[PDB]
């Protein structure tokens, strides 16, 4: 129903991500600093030394199979419009090397999808019983980059003091990105049982192994409004669900009070 | 197990 | 008669908001490769640069950036940048103030007036063969004065392993003063302004910058018009005395201005006394 | 110093 903020990104992204609500009288959610790209609170040191990265020869494209970068990844998995492959493993994706700036090729290569930023048209959106979440403005083939989860990078010895543990991404002496005070418009994905994307570790403009950058890509293809979402895994629920249960809608709902309450008789 | 709940692969 | 050639349709690869192309048309060289095009900083050992976004001073701005009340503009006195990008004509361009643009820790929009510099490259530029200056860039078109032209971009390392390197003929001094100070070296990793020459009537003038962090170690080093710049002409920054008083044993300034105190025949009058 | 630099 009533758009209530224009962009929350405030001109960040590519594209604007609207805000409306059509249930409720909750204002535009501002508890937050959006940022479009990972922030540190404390001395990380990433390793940004530009002799370290991993780079590819190629004077094509990057299409072939002689591509380096493709290679760390066994091959390239995206197609030549950015997708990924129908075989992608979806279950326990690889991790992606991008190409980068040690790389001979042109910034346009075709191993560049999650660096190039969101193209899809989302929502952010008052859900019935969810708060807020995403959804898509547009159809969006199976395997299209959607958008990456940007936070604040922590350690996991912060992570397990945080007050607020309902944004936290854990990256993997483990890092955890908390997108409670900073984040981006993944923050407000929500959990579905029946998910239509997964998060895929993606390295860039380093590769320092302790921070993999998390890429959302479509796991079907999506209709227009449907609601984005994501398994946030059992590591969430099994903290979580002393406090709420999963309010997924899907009759194959595994997280729901019903759920629980039915593996429990269990004798 | 951590003290706090975390999204994961 | 010599044709001139288009020897790279762009020497960034595409990492710039526009093709920079270089061109021949003086002699058989072919386009300068050896050195990596980057468009931003890069680091070869740890610099430890401060990127703690709980350090940035930013504004409270919900408006374009262009109110007097705008604190990250009242960090060089006041926003230095016109409606249309542009220094103001008021700008000290003898000893320019540091500017502090926008940044994400900031509530205004990505688009706000204080962002010129972290918005890219606009103007066209090209690559080309001089004919005593080896490579130098020149505007493909004309460019008002107080525009942003490009950025110092190489390798950052500290002073000491400046007074090291062998090759001296691309290092740019981010700080004056003696100390824990640090170099730009654009010989092996650099942008466009690598190729920039030396003209003792120079028409583009540094301006150091801070964007996505403000670690006073680390300025940028911004480049803009100090005049308005005419279609062909060659750009160029005056490299300063801290360049000449080494260099010009090996080599004196070929700029041919009127203005020279490089050339041969300067060095020569001032040495007779 | 030892080697050139350009500076402002
Ligand atoms: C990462 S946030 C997502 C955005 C959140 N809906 C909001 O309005 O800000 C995670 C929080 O969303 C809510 N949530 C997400 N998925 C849910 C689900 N499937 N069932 C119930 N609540 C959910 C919970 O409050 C959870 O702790
Ligand atoms: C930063 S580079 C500029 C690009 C260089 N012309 C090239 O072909 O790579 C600096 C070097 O260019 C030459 N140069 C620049 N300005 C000059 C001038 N005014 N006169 C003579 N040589 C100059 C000198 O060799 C100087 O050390
Ligand atoms: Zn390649
Ligand atoms: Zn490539
Ligand atoms: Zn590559
Ligand atoms: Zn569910
Ligand atoms: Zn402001
Ligand atoms: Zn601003
Ligand atoms: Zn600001
Ligand atoms: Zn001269």
């Amino acid at each position: 129903e009533k758009i209530i903020c224009r962009d929350v990104a405030r001109g960040y992204e590519n594209v604007p991500i609207p805000c409306v609500n059509g249930v409720d009288g909750e204002p535009c959610p501002e508890d937050y600093k959006y940022i479009s790209e990972n922030c540190e609170t404390s001395t990380m040191n990433i390793d940004r030394n530009i002799t370290h990265l991993q780079h590819c020869t190629c004077v094509d494209d990057c299409s072939s199979s002689n591509c380096l970068c493709g290679q760390l990844s066994i091959r390239c998995w995206y197609d030549k419009d950015g997708r990924l492959l129908q075989e992608f493993n979806k279950i326990e994706p690889p991790l992606i090397f991008e190409c980068n700036q040690a790389c001979s090729c042109w910034r346009n290569c075709k191993n560049r999808v999650v660096q190039s930023g969101i193209k899809v048209r989302l929502q952010l959106y008052r859900t019935a019983k969810m708060g807020w979440g995403v959804r898509a403005l547009q159809t969006i083939p199976q395997g299209t980059f959607i958008c990456e989860y940007v936070g604040e990078l922590i350690s996991d010895a912060e992570a397990d003091v945080r007050e607020d543990d309902s944004y936290l991404f854990d990256l993997d002496e483990v890092y955890c990105i908390d997108a409670r005070y900073y984040g981006n418009i993944s923050r407000f994905i929500n959990h579905l049982c029946d998910p239509n994307i997964i998060p895929v570790r993606v390295f860039m403009l380093h590769q320092d192994l302790r921070f993999p950058r998390i890429a959302f890509f479509s796991s079907r293809d999506i209709r227009t409004g449907e609601e984005l979402g994501f398994d946030y895994g059992d590591r969430f629920w099994d903290i979580k669900s002393k406090y709420f249960t999963c309010q997924c809608g899907s009759e194959k709902c595994k997280h729901s009070a019903e759920a629980i309450a039915l593996e429990q008789s269990r004798l | 197990t951590k003290q706090t709940a975390r999204a994961s692969t």
